[PDB]
RNA sequence: GCCUAAGACAGCGGGGAGGUUGGCUUAGAAGCAGCCAUCCUUUAAAGAGUGCGUAACAGCUCACCCGUCGAGGC
């Protein structure tokens, strides 16, 4: 059979356990060997949650790697080079991004997104960041959130 | 006359006028990621809304008089289920194609049936031993521990189109993970040019 | 710090049994 | 008096989604140990979740929408 596997990983950091050991070892597949090589796709990447997509037979003893993209709260910490967030968001900074730098994040995650436009991407940004305790332009994010309808922004965009 | 439903039955009014063909969809069972998704690959193909269907047909009754067209009030006749309003310049037959195209497979569950036959394909099924086994018991699945790992007996038919498939033999079949059915929008009927398409004749193919 | 079928961390989870 | 045939109460069936396992914390902590936040998107609608549940996931449920029913509800 095939069976297709995902778990995320500490990109460059992946061990034998667990996370991708009880996703795996089922697979009759030997450990390391699925360990070594996304340690290698990962390289880039180091530190930072990514999803990566086993694709195995279980028959015949193959398997392969597809390095997936990091979720929205990892692509932000980096982008501010930073490990752990906020403990108490909205009560404590960690923790600023100016809008063009979210505005990259956007178009990374827009096609996996609902948002069919740039500026909704980047809505859906920001709501993330209110749960972080990261700000935009200095403001909350709730507030960049209202501007871009009220049609502040508007020259960062089309 | 709350007023959110009087803007409501505008809002369906202004799509019905706008373009040639009007189609009532069935979007009953969809599950939200396929709707999600189906609605962003014909979004500039279509316009597609849901609404409660007396709404529709009030919308549909209301834009026959203001236009003059009687038969699209008789479209109204066909609003039924989970119906949504789609409106398009597709001729008919294109857009039904359009949408048997997008849709998919989906578990069969208690108490539907068959569009078509199921069925259980054999060798191993990856379960250990278990109550598993003491569940193809009843659904006349026969099974038994192949090298230590469940597996059916063959390649029968437990079903076939027209008559029910059991609750459980259902759930058996969610398990071993079968998809027999395909769910999507589903079309009740499509106007155009006066005339109202069902999906008798909007299936004819070439022979 | 141990069990068979039972954590995120450190190594222990499920399987057979 | 207000809501209600442009569909009441109750039941039943379906949907109950995406960023996302929100941040933190934790061996784990994914709506549901705890702390903090509680936004945005697709939408008909759907809480950063009401209760079960699981080691964690999963699963069941509930809000919410649609259907069915058809005369009452506060
Ligand atoms: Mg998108
Ligand atoms: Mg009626
Ligand atoms: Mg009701
Ligand atoms: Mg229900
Ligand atoms: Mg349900
Ligand atoms: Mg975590
Ligand atoms: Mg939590
Ligand atoms: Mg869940
Ligand atoms: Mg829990
Ligand atoms: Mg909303
Ligand atoms: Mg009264
Ligand atoms: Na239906
Ligand atoms: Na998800
Ligand atoms: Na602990
Ligand atoms: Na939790």
């Amino acid at each position: 059979a095939k069976e297709v596997v995902e778990v995320l990983v500490t990109g460059g950091r992946a061990t034998a356990g667990p996370p991708l050991g009880p996703a795996i070892g089922p697979l009759g597949v030997n450990v390391m060997q699925v360990v070594k090589e996304i340690n290698e796709k990962t390289k880039d990447y180091e530190g930072m949650q990514v999803p990566v997509k086993v694709i195995v037979d279980t028959e015949t003893r193959k398997f392969e790697i597809e390095v997936g993209i990091p979720p929205t709260t990892a692509l932000i910490k980096k982008e501010l080079g930073i490990e752990t967030a906020a403990h108490e968001p909205r009560h404590e900074v960690v923790g600023n991004l100016t809008l063009e730098q979210v505005i990259k994040i956007a178009k990374m995650k827009k096609d996996a997104m609902l948002s069919y436009t740039l500026k909704n991407a980047v809505k859906e940004v920001l709501g993330t960041c209110g749960s972080m305790g990261v700000t935009v332009e200095g403001k909350d994010p709730k507030e960049v959130q209202k501007e871009i309808d009220a049609g502040v922004y508007d020259e960062y965009f089309k | 006359m709350a007023p959110w439903k009087i803007e409501e039955v505008k809002t369906l009014k202004g799509l019905i006028k706008s373009k040639p063909v009007v189609a009532i969809v069935d979007m009953m069972d969809v599950p939200a990621p396929q709707l999600q998704e189906i609605r962003d690959k014909i979004r500039d193909k279509v316009k597609l809304r849901m609404s409660r269907n007396t709404l529709i047909i009030r919308a549909l009754k209301e834009a026959a008089e203001e236009l003059n067209n009687p038969k699209l009030a008789e479209l109204a006749n066909y609003v039924e289920r989970g119906a949504a309003i789609l409106v398009t310049d597709m001729n008919p037959f294109k857009l039904y194609k359009l949408l048997e195209e997008n849709k998919s497979p989906a578990p069969v569950r208690g108490g539907q049936i068959a569009p078509c036959d199921i069925k259980v394909e054999k060798g191993s099924t990856g379960m250990p031993p278990g109550p598993f086994l003491g569940e193809l018991k009843s659904v006349g699945i026969p099974a038994a521990i192949e090298k230590g790992k469940i597996a059916i007996k063959e390649d029968k038919v437990v079903v076939k189109k027209g008559e029910v498939v059991s609750p459980k033999l259902a759930a058996v079949l969610d398990r071993l993970g079968i998809k027999p059915i395909k769910v999507g929008l589903n079309i009740l009927a499509v106007y155009e040019d006066g005339i109202i398409y069902t999906p008798d004749v909007l299936k004819v193919d070439e022979e | 710090i141990a069990s068979a079928s039972c954590t995120t961390x450190i190594c222990t989870c499920s399987c057979s049994s």
